[PDB]
């Protein structure tokens, strides 16, 4: 997949987890002391708005 | 990765009881010296250890142990 | 093309071009410090 | 200006080659009697390379 | 008119018979190439290989046109000899500068043949500027594909220096390929039973006689081959064409069988089974058709 | 160890053995150079099946194979010695190797006791290990039967090309020959291609047809009015057992039914051994696909049947190609200049409309009529307009394809499109339509000096064409600046490819080393060392 | 730049760099060595005075300047911290003599910066290796400036005099003006209200030769940096541009030029028609407004025209000389262009006029042909007159499913007659102690040796032969020929001294065989997969069988459209290859075409109509599109549809099978570890890597 | 189509301006400028080496009589025989003490050397167009030869590329860290100043410390506030 340019980069306005080799390497390394992408889901939108 | 009680990276042999020759083949460059210092005694089961000493890996056909039964041959007479 | 069991399709990832096999190898203070 | 036949169909093109290179006739007049595409291209685009004389002797001590 | 003119001869026949004649011509009519080449002296601006490959494909049939039959049966051979140096005027090499010898191949006689004057207007090589001080010369000899080089033939080369020939031949002999090398004298096709010959007519000799000799040779060889054709009537071994009466099935795996059975109503390819009745095959009818076709070919050629 | 005090990494000392990537262990213990090896360029052959490999003469005359001396083979060895065919002799009781010459040795030096062996020229149908590099997965290294061939290239069947990622533009492959009896048995059974038919994880076959064969398949299933002779001409050497039950006209469906010599049902594809789908496409006859007929045959009986179907179907496909031919011409792509001119005019109008809309908005903002947008939002609006134009071109190409299929049903290019091989509306859009927006890192090129990219545009230019939107098609021909943007994309791709080639190997080696010692124990459990990883191997205790 | 970083010239920009040519290497080395020489002399004199008296200068220090070693090291490939300045010339092509001297390297940046456009070729760059994105190629219209010291001084003096004379009252602002610099030397500060005039009046004077040099660069930076920069130094890139003066294209207001252009040279145009062409360097270009083409200029309103300073030349002048070998590269994908540039240098050509004299490695084409579908650059550089291929007939079809995955079918009679035949030449060299050369003992390796201990002329060497007698004293220790094919001894040269030095030149002709590599000018490369006999090939109604068969699917899956066009044009040339005056007439199909396909079709139609005035519409269409009905040789029946069939210029690459073959049975070992040795020329083995080991463990074969 | 003709006109040879082969012309001149002119200027020096007393007792070294000559054989002879293709350069050196006297100048020779007959310097020679070198003004051109190569000691042909200079013409900007920037540039003497002198300056700015906006170098200049330096230099 890396050598045939299967994945194409995209621009986004919100935090996303990326695709491709780099993300897999990051996952395997398990480096500490970094920011993590916390997701919050609900059905009452006030709790998210705050 | 979560075989122990805590996650473990793929760059380090931290919780797994890897052999000294396994570490050396992985690329440690100092495992042998530490083993000498700590006086470690190890068995020979890994693929790396078996390759070092010219033994058959415990993989596939080599996963078993073979004998030869001489009972029938010794029951024949010329 | 047609679709029969599209929910179990398998995608092909094979580069069209690959690199050919490798062949046998065969003071005036006049530069910036570059800190 | 060296091969005596067409490399594609094997026809004989030596007479036209003489008519072109030595008598220096027009390419049109030369090709008047050649029909196959390969032969026309060969008679129009083939050259003898530029080369110097050979240094002699070939074995020198 | 021109020294050389391109012409076509066209005849209409049964598709299978036309294909049979075309493939027979392409298989049995072989003109030998001058591929046994030795360069004795080369102080020109071209390497040995260029001279040799250029000379291997000299169109010799327009010089030896009086000995077509024996050359085709391989009872006779030929050779060419060149020796040419730079000069002030006419600083180039034509096909008139060679010498052409016919080899009897029975008594190993080597006899010189006549040269047409038209050959003076052909081109092979153009020398560089003429310098009297330096040397610029070429000398070489070439034999046709079937010749065998032994002392018997070499003793007959009275126009050479034998020692130089021996040395140079011992130098080159290891790269000369051992098998027979030939060419097809003209082009023959048959798109849909329309048999066409693409040929070249030269000014200094009659083309009809040469065409007749080639056609007679071909007809004789084809008739003999047809007479010596046998189809195995056992089981199928997937190697040769055969017939199974138990199932009544013919396995076609060669060209002559294909052409004949198609002549008698089949539609076969070259590795295939077909339900064919072998009693419909009548060799004498096929031979009569072949003879009539050859007569028609000669009639067509006569009206050029 | 000089590095304790100094910082130079070139001096030789004891630690040099374990310096870095060039250890002694990882360059001479788990790897080495061998004696019975060869390497050469590869090529295709139609006389070789997936089980066999063709060997050049210059290799056959150098490599040698071992014959052991025992009660079964002693007389043959004596005969070989008599015929001057033995090249080496090994005396096991002295551990002594002798180079048996050709009339330049002794016959008495040979005594042929049991346990000795002799080495002769390699013989046909001997299994040899061979492969291609880089060896990314199991199928790059396999053991196949030797067949004599011509030339100086190693000949392979095109049926295994994908499993190795190989082609014939200059690739090379390597060969090794191990003749220990245990290794011989294991090569004959475990590494035989017929045993590797189904992929380990997803289970699809790893061998199949390629390129023009696909089209042939698609065409063969559609031919309608054939007499018996034409059917047999197609079938070739497999037509002996064909049964013309009572018919006089045959279809391609009849041929496919004959090839599938089984009465099996599978929802979708088959019913009573007959194809009930509308057409035959790449998913049917190509490797790694989810609808392969060889896969169904293997599931029904065994891998032998699958390999047989692959070989036979490839044979008949190539006979169809030999009989009917196949070729794409220029008149298939651009018969005349009507459609291209129409689409060109459409593009020329639409781009100008977009520019006028943008200019109107800019002029309104430049005066006190509306508050301007953010940079991101403005970019988004412009991008949306350009994407709408690109989709308009896509729809035009699709409609043209449909209409051409109606008017000219025998279009080779549309045959390739239908069969499922490399042709689709997007590629045709590039060739005949528009080239579209060029992006780096998901965004157009950045401005650099005067708020622009090239000096062909004014400072602070807002023109979209000046930031990488290409209007022309390949048939029309790109201009200089459009060409710049295209080459920007291409060269960035190549550089990224080189860097990723560097990194992926390191990660792959680390992963392989980590998981290498995880196996299935004697009770169908997955364990590593002395720890239990999983109770049931594949959740089923069945082969994956 | 602190506040607007993106608008300030980046460090990788070509705006802020200059380039070294051949002369500058030697100049710098001479400078350094002279300084070291004088320093050593000073140290020696100081030491002698310290120890002895009278200030005596030791000899042997003022006789070794040290330049010889510096120049030798330079030619070896060492120059400060760079190691690519010079190299041994690999004699692959005749065009390499142009390609290598015109390259520019950068220190280790791999992205395609916008400032390299129009001055370097866009497509000619390395595609793999460590040099990826670090070597660029000049365009055909680019160059690098030179200037002498005296000329430098005269030009600078003239510029200063002009500035100080014509603007006496308005060059002393210093607070709200534009500083004027000459080679970064501030010499004045101009009144802002007069900047534009100063530049315009300046440039006009530059074009008339008022300063004695037509390559002076003047840049007007105005974003907010507000500077006027004048450059005269050497090492700058310069191109000719068309001039736009006050919203007016000068080329269009010079009627006499069209009539007189035929008999004038470039400098004559500059001298007699100034203001039509201006020589502009890269920095000045980056800050100007340039119209992309004349046609686009003529479509603008006068108000729009008034904003532009220059107008550019057609696109075919933005390619290198290597890229000019290809055809219509702008009708294909870019990666194909990169590959085509990479392989065009590996095609075999008429390498040297001294084929029989020079003792060197090389490969030579035997019966060359001159291409006739070309660009002007290929004609002026002489790349076309030295040939790199031959015209062959091709058919685009599938042949029995054999020609797959880039394999090709080739005809046997075409190879026999000399088709794409080459000769490879190699150089061998040995040094022998005199006693061993004269030693008197016949080993089996000395079969080709004459009585004088030297190999015989015109003999063929084998894989175990020696070229000169070398006996160590009763043992033979001579080196051996180690190629799997034979070669003919063409030349032998010997030098007698304390030692004996022997050099030998050998040649071998190599007709195509299985595995040999060919390609077209659109990057369609393939190896030989089958050698078909003339009687096993499809033929047309004229009895012509193709010399090469290539699978058609790759043409449309890779989108190499130009290839098709090439064939059509070539066919047209064969129908009518001469002007209305009867002179040979090549067809211009430049890379970066810019001409319409319809015009090419019309030209081809006219050619055919001239050839055969009586053709039906269907026949004319078939000829124009190069379509024919082909027949099966086995059955003599047509195929289903028509095939693409025609002539094309075809190339042979230098990758040959027998140069890559290798095999080992038994041999030497490495002493320390006792394993097989390495080196194809030393009979080494193939390495069994640990990835193969992983694969074998994946099979379960312990 | 006039622009196409004008473009073509630049690619053809231009005998009036001495351009016989455009593609490599700029290289030929680049060498003809060095071997003929710049070498003489670099070598011909007259400089003090040591000084004593007070500018009245100093040793002087002078170099003069620079001559360069080409070989006596064609490059083909060099290739065949195995020789090398180099030009020979020779010069004379004088070392002498000078004492300043009210009567004028006092000269006392100490040493002098010459290389009239010696391989004092061997400079590789460029083959050039037509197998023709700048030193030899012959009148025969070998056709189909464009040159551009050198022949080294071992009779091996060499070829080289162009390289980008390390000294830029615009100052380099760099973000040392958040709100801390640097700006470095260089100064070099004009061509006609032998030996050439170099200086490398850096300006450092930091938002947190605006009183330390400082220009500096390494052991060649003081660390001073740039505004005050400009005040000193321009008196404003
Ligand atoms: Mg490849
Ligand atoms: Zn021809």
């Amino acid at each position: 997949q890396a050598l045939s340019s299967f994945h194409t980069t995209e621009k986004s306005g919100a935090v996303k987890q990326k695709l491709g080799f780099n993300e897999f390497n990051n996952l395997t390394n398990l480096s500490k002391n970094k920011t993590e992408i916390i997701t919050l889901v609900s059905d009452d939108i006030s709790k998210l708005q705050s | 990765l979560c075989a122990s009680y805590e996650p473990e990276s793929v760059n380090k042999f931290k919780f797994g009881a890897a052999s000294t020759l396994k570490r050396a083949t992985f690329g440690d460059n100092k495992a042998l010296l530490n083993a000498a210092l700590h006086k470690k005694s190890e068995p020979i089961n890994d693929n790396s250890s078996c390759h070092f000493f010219s033994k058959v890996p415990n993989i596939g056909t080599g996963y078993y142990k073979y004998f030869i039964d001489l009972g029938l041959l010794m029951r024949m007479e010329r | 093309t047609q679709s029969i069991h599209e929910n179990k399709e398998i995608t092909e990832i094979l580069p069209d071009n690959n690199p050919s096999p490798p062949e046998s190898p065969e003071d005036r203070n006049d530069e910036p410090p570059e800190d | 200006v060296f091969q005596l036949v067409c490399s594609t169909c094997g026809k004989d093109i030596s007479h036209e080659r003489y008519k072109l290179i030595i008598r220096k006739k027009s390419l049109k007049d030369v090709l008047v009697s050649v029909k196959n595409e390969c032969c026309r291209l060969k008679l129009s685009t083939q050259i003898e390379p530029q080369r110097n004389l050979t240094v002699q002797p070939l074995l020198d001590i | 008119q021109h020294p050389r003119e391109e012409n076509s001869i066209v005849v209409e026949l049964e598709p299978s018979l036309a294909t049979f004649i075309k493939q027979g011509f392409n298989n049995l009519v072989k003109w030998p190439l001058l591929n046994i080449g030795i360069v004795l002296s080369n102080t020109s601006t071209a390497v040995n290989e260029e001279w040799l490959t250029a000379v291997e494909h000299i169109p010799t049939m327009k010089i030896f046109y009086k000995h077509i039959h024996k050359i085709l049966t391989r009872e006779m051979g030929f050779l060419v000899y060149l020796k040419r140096s730079q000069s002030e005027r006419d600083n180039y090499i034509t096909l008139y500068d060679f010498d052409y010898y016919i080899i009897d191949k029975d008594t190993n006689s080597v006899t010189m043949v006549d040269k047409p004057t038209e050959l003076k207007e052909t081109l092979l090589h153009v020398f560089q500027e003429y310098r009297l001080k330096s040397s610029q010369t070429i000398e070489l000899i070439a034999f046709s594909s079937g010749t065998v080089i032994n002392e018997d033939i070499v003793s007959k080369l009275t126009f050479l220096d034998v020692e130089v020939f021996n040395r140079e031949y011992n130098n080159v002999k290891t790269i000369i390929d051992p098998d027979f090398v030939f060419r097809s004298p003209f082009i023959v096709i048959s798109p849909m039973g329309k048999l066409t010959f693409f040929v070249e007519v030269y000014s200094w000799f009659d083309f009809k006689s040469c065409f007749k000799d080639i056609i007679d040779f071909l007809e004789g060889a084809l008739i003999a081959n047809i007479h010596n054709h046998m189809i195995k009537v056992g089981n199928c071994d997937e190697t040769v064409s055969s017939y199974n009466p138990e199932s009544g099935m013919l396995f076609v795996n060669d060209l002559m069988t294909m052409n004949i059975v198609n002549f008698f109503g089949c539609n076969s390819r070259l590795e295939s089974y077909h339900r064919f009745d072998m009693t419909k095959v009548d060799v004498e009818l096929f031979i009569k058709a072949l003879s009539d076709a050859c007569k028609k070919i000669l009639s067509a050629s006569n009206r050029l | 160890d000089i590095k304790i005090i100094s910082n130079n990494t070139t001096s030789i000392n004891l630690s040099y053995i374990t310096s870095g990537k060039n250890n002694m262990i990882r360059s001479y213990i788990v790897a080495r150079r061998k004696d019975q090896t060869a390497r050469s360029v590869i090529g295709p052959s139609t006389s070789i099946t997936v089980n066999e490999v063709g060997m050049p003469a210059y290799i056959r005359n150098t490599l040698t194979e071992k014959i052991f001396v025992n009660a079964f083979t002693v007389d043959k060895v004596k005969q070989l010695l008599a015929s001057n065919q033995v090249k080496f002799y090994f005396n096991k009781r002295l551990n002594q190797l002798t180079r048996i010459r050709q009339g330049k040795f002794i016959k008495n030096k040979i005594h042929l006791l049991p346990g000795d062996w002799v080495e002769v020229a390699v013989q046909e149908y001997t299994s040899i290990i061979f492969g291609r590099q880089p060896s990314l997965h199991r199928y790059n290294v396999i053991a196949s039967s030797i067949r004599a061939t011509e030339g100086d290239t190693i000949k392979i069947s095109p049926g295994i090309a994908n499993s190795q990622n190989a082609d014939f533009d200059g690739d090379e492959e390597w060969m090794i020959l191990e003749q220990n009896p245990k290794a011989v048995i294991e090569q004959s059974i475990l590494m035989y291609p017929t045993t590797l038919l189904k992929h380990d994880i997803h289970g699809a076959p790893v061998y199949g047809s390629i390129q023009d064969e696909i089209v042939a398949a698609y065409s063969l299933f559609r031919i309608q009015d054939l007499c018996l002779d034409e059917v047999l001409n197609i079938l070739g050497k497999y037509g002996r057992e064909f049964d013309p039950k009572g018919k006089c006209k045959f279809s391609g469906k009849d041929i496919y039914t004959y090839l599938i010599g089984e009465k099996i049902n599978y929802p979708g594809l088959l019913k009573d051994g007959e194809i009930i789908a509308n057409d035959v496409d790449s998913n049917f006859v190509v490797a790694m696909r989810h609808l392969s007929l060889a896969g169904l045959l293997s599931d029904h009986k065994s891998n032998v049947e699958g390999i047989n179907f692959i070989i036979k179907s490839s044979y008949v496909f190539k006979r169809y190609l030999s009989i009917y031919g196949f070729g794409v011409t220029f008149k298939d792509l651009r018969p005349n200049s009507t459609f291209t001119n129409k689409l060109e005019a459409i593009n020329v109008e639409k781009i100008e409309l977009i520019k006028e809309a943008y200019a109107k908005y800019l002029n309104d903002v430049r005066d006190g009529k509306i508050v301007p947008l953010s940079k991101a939002l403005e970019a988004d609006y412009v991008e949306s307009m350009l994407s709408n134009l690109t989709n308009l071109n896509i729809r035009e190409i699709e409609e043209h394809m449909r209409q051409t299929l109606i008017d000219d049903p025998d279009n080779n290019l549309l045959k390739m499109a239908k069969a499922g091989y490399k042709v689709n509306p997007t590629e045709l859009m590039y060739i005949l339509g528009t080239y579209g927006q060029q992006r780096i890192d998901g965004e157009p090129a950045e401005t650099r000096v005067l708020g622009r990219v090239l000096p062909y545009y004014l400072p602070d230019s807002k023109d979209p064409e000046g930031r990488g939107y290409i209007l022309n098609s390949l048939t029309k021909g790109l201009t200089g600046s459009q060409y710049y943007f295209s080459m920007l994309v291409a060269r960035s791709q190549s550089t990224d490819i080189v860097c990723e080639t560097s990194r992926t190997g390191t990660l792959a080696r680390k992963i392989i080393k980590k998981m290498e010692d995880m196996v299935v124990d004697g009770y169908g459990q997955v364990v590593i060392g002395n720890t239990l990883i999983k109770y049931a191997a594949n959740y089923t205790k069945i082969l994956g | 730049c602190i506040f607007h970083t993106s608008r300030y010239p980046d460090r990788d920009s070509m705006v802020c760099h200059r380039i070294l040519t051949y002369g500058k290497y030697f100049e710098t080395l001479a400078h350094d060595e002279l300084e070291n020489y004088i320093g050593n002399i000073r140290n020696d004199i100081m030491n002698n005075h310290k120890n002895r008296g009278t200030y005596a200068v030791n000899i042997h220090v003022l006789t070794t300047p040290g330049l010889n070693h510096a120049f030798s090291s330079l030619l070896s490939g060492k120059f400060k911290k760079s190691d690519g300045s010079y190299r041994t010339h690999p004699h692959y092509s005749w065009m390499q003599n142009i390609s290598i001297p015109r390259s520019v390297g950068f220190y280790p940046v791999r992205k395609y910066h916008p400032s390299q456009y129009l001055y370097f070729c866009s497509s000619d760059v390395p595609e793999r290796g460590p040099q990826v994105g670090l070597v660029s190629q000049l365009s055909v219209l680019s160059s690098i400036t030179n200037i002498l010291t005296s000329e430098y001084l005269d030009l600078e003096k003239k510029i200063c005099e002009y500035i100080r004379s014509y603007y006496k009252d308005d060059i002393s602002y210093f607070e709200t003006g534009f500083p004027i610099t000459i080679e970064n030397a501030l010499v004045a500060s101009l009144n802002p209200n007069m900047i534009c005039d100063f530049v315009t009046d300046f440039r006009r004077r530059k074009r008339m030769g008022f300063f004695g040099n037509l390559e002076v660069g003047i840049t007007l930076v105005r974003d907010h940096m507000n500077e006027i920069r004048i450059n005269i130094g050497a090492g700058r890139l310069v191109r000719p541009f068309l001039v736009v003066d006050n919203g007016e294209l000068m080329m269009d207001v010079c009627p006499e030029l069209e009539s007189r252009l035929d008999d004038m040279t470039f400098s004559d145009i500059q001298k007699e028609f100034p203001h039509v062409i201006e020589m502009v360097d890269i920095e000045q270009f980056t800050f100007s407004n340039v119209c992309e083409s004349v046609q686009k200029f003529r479509m603008m309103s006068k108000d729009e025209r008034k904003q532009y300073d220059l107008c550019d030349f057609p696109a075919e002048f933005r390619d290198g000389y290597v890229a000019s070998s290809l055809v219509g590269i702008n009708h294909n994908s870019g990666p194909r262009a990169i590959l085509g540039c990479a392989q065009a240098k590996q095609a075999i050509s008429c390498l040297s006029s001294d084929i029989r004299n020079k003792i060197d490695n090389g490969i030579h084409l035997m019966y060359p042909e001159r291409p006739i579908v070309i660009s002007k650059a290929l004609e002026t550089s002489k790349i076309a007159a030295n040939c790199f291929g031959q015209h062959v007939t091709i058919a685009l079809m599938s042949y029995k499913g054999i020609n797959q995955e880039d394999g090709i079918i080739i005809k046997k009679q075409f190879i026999q007659r000399g088709g794409l035949d080459i000769v490879t030449a190699k150089k061998h060299q040995v040094e022998i102690p005199l006693e061993n050369f004269n030693n008197k003992e016949r080993s089996n390796a000395y079969s080709k040796l004459e009585s004088n201990g030297l190999v015989r002329l015109n003999a063929f060497l084998e894989s175990g032969d020696a070229m000169a007698r070398n006996i160590s004293s009763s043992f033979d220790v001579s080196e051996k020929y180690t190629d799997m094919y034979k070669s003919r001894v063409e030349r032998v040269q010997v030098e007698l001294t304390d030692k004996v030095k022997v050099r030998v030149l050998t040649m071998k002709e190599r007709r195509p065989i299985l595995g040999d590599k060919f390609t077209t000018r659109t990057s369609q490369k393939g190896t030989v997969a089958y050698v078909a006999d003339e009687t096993e090939l499809p033929y047309d109604e004229n009895g012509i069988t193709p010399d090469v068969i290539i699978n058609s699917t790759s043409i449309f899956s890779r989108k190499t459209i130009s290839m098709l066009i090439e064939v059509i044009l070539t066919a047209a040339y064969s129908a009518k290859p001469y002007n209305n005056k009867g002179e040979n007439r090549p067809v211009c199909f430049p890379s970066s075409n810019e001409t319409s396909i319809d015009t090419y079709m019309q030209f081809a139609k006219q050619c055919y109509e001239h050839s055969n005035p009586k053709l039906s519409d269907e026949e004319l269409s078939d000829k124009i599109f190069c379509e024919k009905i082909l027949y099966d040789p086995e059955t003599d029946k047509p195929y289903a549809s028509k095939v693409f069939f025609g002539p094309i210029y075809y190339l042979r690459l230098r990758h040959l099978t027998q140069d890559k073959a290798t095999v080992r049975c038994r041999g030497k070992k490495t002493k320390l570890i006792r394993q097989a040795n390495e080196g194809r020329k030393r009979g080494g083995g193939i390495k069994f890597g640990e990835m193969e080991r992983d694969c074998l463990i994946a099979h379960g074969a312990a | 189509e006039m622009d196409q003709r004008l473009g073509y006109k630049f690619l053809v040879p231009d005998p009036k301006a001495g351009v016989f082969y455009r593609p490599l012309h700029f290289q030929y001149v680049s060498y003809s400028n060095f071997i003929l002119h710049r070498l003489h200027e670099i070598l011909t020096v007259k400089r003090p080496l040591l000084s004593f007393k007070n500018n009245t007792e100093r040793i002087m070294i002078e170099i003069s009589n620079v001559k360069v000559t080409p070989p006596d054989y064609s490059p083909i002879i060099a290739s065949i025989k195995g020789k090398s293709y180099d030009a020979l350069a020779t010069f004379t050196v004088n070392i002498f003490k000078e004492v300043m006297t009210k009567e004028g100048i006092s000269i006392t020779k100490i040493s002098s050397y010459e290389g009239k007959d010696s391989h004092l310097i061997k400079i590789p020679l460029l083959i050039g167009y037509g197998n023709k070198n700048p030193l030899d003004t012959a009148k025969y051109l070998v056709p189909n030869v464009i040159g551009g190569v050198f022949i080294n000691k071992q009779s091996v042909e060499k070829v080289g590329i162009n390289l980008v200079e390390k000294i830029t013409t615009w100052p380099k900007f760099r973000v040392v860290k958040p709100n801390s920037f640097t700006f470095s540039f260089s100064s070099v003497s004009p061509p006609n100043v032998l030996p050439t002198r170099y200086r490398h300056y850096k300006i450092s700015l930091d938002i947190s410390q605006l009183e330390a906006l400082n220009i500096s170098s390494t052991k060649t200049f003081i660390t001073v506030n740039i505004v005050l330096l400009s005040q000193y230099l321009s008196r404003v």
